[PDB]
């Protein structure tokens, strides 16, 4: 008997003030009693289950399946009452690597560990809540019960605590083998190394033997992966990297359903396959709930799922990454608020790809898009590789310190270089500092009545031209905008304007290029064709000249 | 150091679960390293799965240093933890520290890993220092000790601290001694050649009653903070521009100061003028302009602190290296404004800028009212979460809003 040193068991408790579960055994019948016995009987001899007296208060039901592909039953615990009570773990597999931050790695064995996942040691002070009852023939006898020593395959720790109990068993190997990866995937141990053939099945019989310390007798896995690796959607080749295949289905009844899984397939190859938009598709399911409502396609969406189809139509690979190389960021504009961008270390071949829809919001600007843009990128980088990448932006950068400079946040974009590809970003319209020598100036004002709706707006200026035009449904923050409008609409190339709309000002300050509102979008339209523009603001109902003639003249 | 004060939470209060954010890998590995000597140290230890709480955790660079130091984020886990009464209910803020013409802050926090922690709280320091790509499980500590940064390790140690700096108060008792977290703050009158050498007295005090970054010593003068009045322009030909911003800055500061008038002034703006045309000044104005300014020379009345509320502190982008702010608690009612420039080591750098304001306003907050301000940041949030951790040098972190619509009251900070 050669000694083997044991698992340390992780201290369980139950929720504070809660106790251990107390449901009825289900009836069952006597085919599946039988086979509940014999079951229960192979796992009481390998230590896994233990039975128990009278005195445990605790049961959880259990049932029996059967399968159709081998004509046998198969034991079924149902822990939910147990796991609703059990307390909270450190559940230590959030997420899952990405392909794309993976380095080569040459040779890989993958080892069956299901060996150890049966057979972690379970608290003792727990097993009291584990205990589950076989019904017995005709209910005549008391049923066998039974409680579990090991991990309960079901149990709402199980996960978490084998987990983290493989990894301390690992973690002197991984330590003294830096030249080895091992990656864990529920009972198979994937081990991976740069070494040549040989000397890698050297380092795997002493992985054997090391794991051989807790009595874990682990084979090479039968049947072993061909490549590449079928897993968490990816298929993963010794030397690139893809998604598994992407098909769009050709239908003519689209419901919101098929978005939902249209949107999904885009959403997941669009991390290799660049260019991939899904506004307009999307775009269809702003408030729908009932998953089967069906919802015609615009024209946009049609021509946006035929721009995916071409993309979608040959498929792309991934390479792995290089840590000696630079890592590189590359955005381009797509149109409609949404981005897409290129991670590489070599040109024409990417580590990924990805894309930015735009928040939503009711006024904004292309500036404003590509920052928010670097800094999705900037945070995917760092949980990828640990680091942030070189930015390859379409802006020039005369635009981009203008734009800093004079924005009213504070704003910053890490290490970036201009490139020439269109279209580019640009600063569309930029107000004047000072007011404007020589410039007509256009005092304007609206007002509009709560009740019934109607308004005024208009101006008047130095020059004695005037305009005053009268509006239905309108509100007081809309006429406000009007004014605005038409001052700029009467205007040569160059205007000063006075306000006293604090609205209006604040919509303007924030410097939209595009907007929801299509009086907004007027402005701009405006505000682009003039020279200089100088925009002043005064307090409204001061006595002002000029502010005050127009006032008088919108409120009726 | 052999008993451990018994701690807790709030009635009704769970553990922190904060999620931990990415980090580079450059700080990972300084992370390792620090985390290593300290469970060498017995400072901290691993833990399990069975603790389910996390509190985030990054590596810094302090001014003027070389190597890296551990900052935890414990600011969910100071709102979660119980108020801390000693023999003493509390201690009313030192009044005198603000007056004091020079303010040495010293780093004292290495003297709290010699007191060990409840072991029944222990769990609730959990942090996490994450992997790359999620490649491997992020090593999960737990602190024996108390911690940097927690609230309760100056509120454990100062019976402990009042006994160290026991025979240094004998000796001066006109040096006004502070503590907050992990810095102490000590100020005088004397002059920095007889400051900076009886600051390092006090050094030799926690190597002999008791440090690596205790050499430094960050210097401070109170006495000469700026303070920022509402100033008028004084011009000899005014425009109708000049006299619209001036009715505009007037009538703004009228909500702060009773008695503000614009009428005469607004007399001067004669229907539909050009924006640039020079307008004379009448009698009735200049003596409406000139009692305005006599009302501004004084101070807001009705403006007091009070210790329940909270101080909120805005902050404006002038430009050009220039920043404005207000600390307050009541809406036009500053206790403290400020200008700042030149920041040091940002010219082309928005947001290191921004961050350096706020380790200044967030001093001088602690300085003048011993307790942190909730900011309204000019940036919007993807930015400055992203970068802040990047320039801070505190060991300390207090609490953030973001502004997402530009003040009209920025040209009249100006
Ligand atoms: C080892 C491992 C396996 C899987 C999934 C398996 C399934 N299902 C997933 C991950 C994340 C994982 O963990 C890590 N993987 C890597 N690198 C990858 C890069 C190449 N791929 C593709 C490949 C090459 C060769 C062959 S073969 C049959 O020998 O021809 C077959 C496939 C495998 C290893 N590096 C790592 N570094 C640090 C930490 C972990 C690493
Ligand atoms: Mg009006």
């Amino acid at each position: 008997m050669v000694p083997i040193s044991p698992i340390e068991t992780v201290p369980v408790k139950l929720k504070p003030g809660m106790d251990g579960p107390k449901v009825k055994q289900w009836p069952l019948t006597e085919e599946k009693i039988k086979a509940l016995v014999e079951i229960c009987t192979e796992m009481e001899k390998e230590g896994k289950i233990s039975k128990i007296g009278p005195e445990n208060p605790y049961n959880t039901p259990v049932f029996a399946i059967k399968k159709k592909d081998s004509t046998k039953w198969r034991k079924l615990v149902d822990f939910r009452e147990l796991n609703k009570r059990t307390q909270d773990f450190w559940e230590v597999q959030l997420g899952i690597p990405h392909p794309a931050g993976l380095p080569k790695n040459k040779s890989v064995t993958i080892l069956d560990v299901g060996d150890a996942y049966f057979s972690v040691p379970l608290d003792e002070d727990f097993r009291k809540y584990t205990a589950f009852t076989i019904p017995s023939i005709n209910n005549e006898t008391p049923g066998i019960r039974y409680q579990y020593n090991v991990l309960p395959q079901g149990w709402k720790g199980s996960p978490a605590i084998f987990q983290s109990s493989m990894t301390k068993i690992l973690e002197p190997f991984a330590a003294q083998n830096p030249d080895i990866v091992i990656y864990q995937y529920m009972d198979d141990l994937y081990v991976g190394s740069d070494l040549e053939i040989g000397q890698h099945r050297t380092k795997i019989e002493e992985l054997r033997q090391h794991l051989l310390r807790w009595g874990l007798t682990t084979p090479d896995k039968k049947h072993q992966k061909e490549p590449p690796f079928l897993w968490m959607g990816y298929e993963l080749h010794p030397d690139k990297w893809t998604v598994q295949p992407i098909v769009l289905p050709e239908k003519d009844s689209w419901t919101v359903n098929d978005i939902q899984k249209l949107v999904g397939k885009l959403n997941w190859a669009s991390q290799i396959y660049p260019g991939i938009k899904v506004r307009q598709l999307s775009k269809l399911l702003r408030g729908t709930k009932a998953l089967t409502e069906v919802i015609p396609l615009t024209e946009e969406a049609e021509l946006e799922l035929a721009e995916n189809r071409e993309i979608l139509k040959e498929p792309v690979h991934g390479v792995y990454y290089d840590p000696s190389k630079d890592l590189i960021a590359e955005i381009q504009k797509q149109g409609q608020g949404q981005w897409t961008y290129q991670i590489y270390q070599e040109p024409f071949k990417n580590l990924k790809t990805g894309k930015y829809a735009r928040m939503r919001g009711a006024h904004t600007n292309d500036v404003k898009q590509l920052t928010e843009a670097v800094q999705k990128i900037t945070t995917e980088s760092i949980v990828i590789w640990g680091k942030t990448p070189k930015f390859k932006l379409p802006i020039q950068k005369e635009t981009w310190e203008t734009w800093w400079t004079e924005y009213w946040q504070a704003t910053w974009i890490p290490e970036w270089e201009f490139v020439n590809t269109p279209p580019l970003v640009k600063l569309w319209y930029q107000l004047e500092k000072e007011p404007i020598v020589g410039a007509e100036t256009f005092y304007v004002d609206g007002a509009a009545n709560r009740e019934t709706k109607l308004g005024k707006a208009g101006y008047v200026t130095n020059k004695g031209r005037q305009k005053v035009v009268p509006l239905t449904n309108t509100t007081n923050q809309k006429t406000e905008l009007q004014a605005i409008y038409l001052a700029l609409q009467d205007s040569g190339l160059e205007v000063n304007i006075v306000t006293d709309s604090q609205y209006a000002l604040g919509i303007i300050q924030a410097q939209p290029d595009k907007s929801e509102s299509e009086l907004v979008n007027q402005i701009i339209e405006q505000l682009i064709k003039k020279e200089k523009v100088y925009l002043a603001w005064v307090p409204a109902h001061k006595g002002i000249g000029g502010n005050e003639q127009v006032d008088k003249l919108v409120s009726a | 150091p052999i008993e451990t004060v018994p701690v807790k939470l709030k009635p009704g209060m769970d553990g922190p679960k904060v999620k931990q954010w990415p980090l580079t890998e450059e700080k990972i590995k300084a992370l390792v390293e620090i985390c290593t000597e300290m469970e060498k140290e017995g400072k901290i230890s691993k833990i399990g799965p069975e603790n389910p709480y996390n509190t985030p955790v990054f590596a810094i660079k302090k001014k003027d240093s070389t190597k890296w130091r551990k900052l935890v984020d414990f600011r969910e886990l100071n709102k979660r933890t119980q108020d801390f009464w000693e023999v003493q209910l509390g201690i009313p803020h030192p009044a005198g520290l603000k007056k004091k013409k020079s303010v040495t802050v010293l780093d004292v926090g290495d003297a709290y890993f010699s007191v060990p922690l409840d072991e029944d709280f222990r769990k609730y320091t959990a942090f996490t220092i994450p992997s790359i790509n999620n490649e491997t499980p992020g090593i999960r500590y737990q602190y024996n000790v108390l911690p940097q940064g927690w609230k309760g390790s100056p509120a454990i140690f100062q019976s402990s601290m009042t006994k160290i700096l026991e025979p240094f108060k004998k000796q001066n008792p006109d040096i006004v001694i502070y503590q907050y977290m992990d810095d102490l703050y000590v100020g005088s009158d004397l002059e920095i050649g007889q400051h900076r050498t009886k600051i390092e007295e006090l050094r030799q005090h926690l190597l002999r009653w008791g440090p690596p970054f205790l050499w430094m010593g960050y210097e401070l003068h109170p006495d000469k903070w700026t303070v920022q009045p509402i100033v008028l322009p004084e011009k000899d030909s005014w425009t109708v521009n000049d006299i619209q911003k001036l009715v505009g800055k007037l009538n703004w500061a009228s909500q702060i100061y009773p008695g503000i008038k614009v009428r005469q002034l607004s007399k001067l703006l004669r229907g539909t003028k050009a924006l640039t045309e020079v307008i004379p000044l009448t009698e009735e104005a200049e003596l409406e302009l000139a009692e305005n300014r006599e009302i501004l020379k004084e101070p807001v009345h009705g403006v007091y602190y009070d210790p329940s509320k909270d101080l909120i502190a805005e902050i404006q982008k002038q430009g050009q290296g220039q920043w404005t702010y207000q600390i307050y608690q009541e809406p036009f009612k500053n206790l403290k404004t400020g200008k700042y420039a030149r920041m040091r080591g940002a010219h082309t750098n928005d947001v290191k800028q921004l961050t350096e304001a706020v380790q200044k306003i967030t001093t001088e907050s602690i300085v003048i009212w011993g307790k942190t301000p909730k900011f309204k940041l000019p940036i919007q949030k993807e930015t400055w979460e992203t970068w802040w951790t990047e320039y801070w040098q505190a060991t300390w972190i207090p609490e953030w809003e973001f502004v997402n619509t530009p003040p009209l009251v920025k040209l009249w900070y100006q």
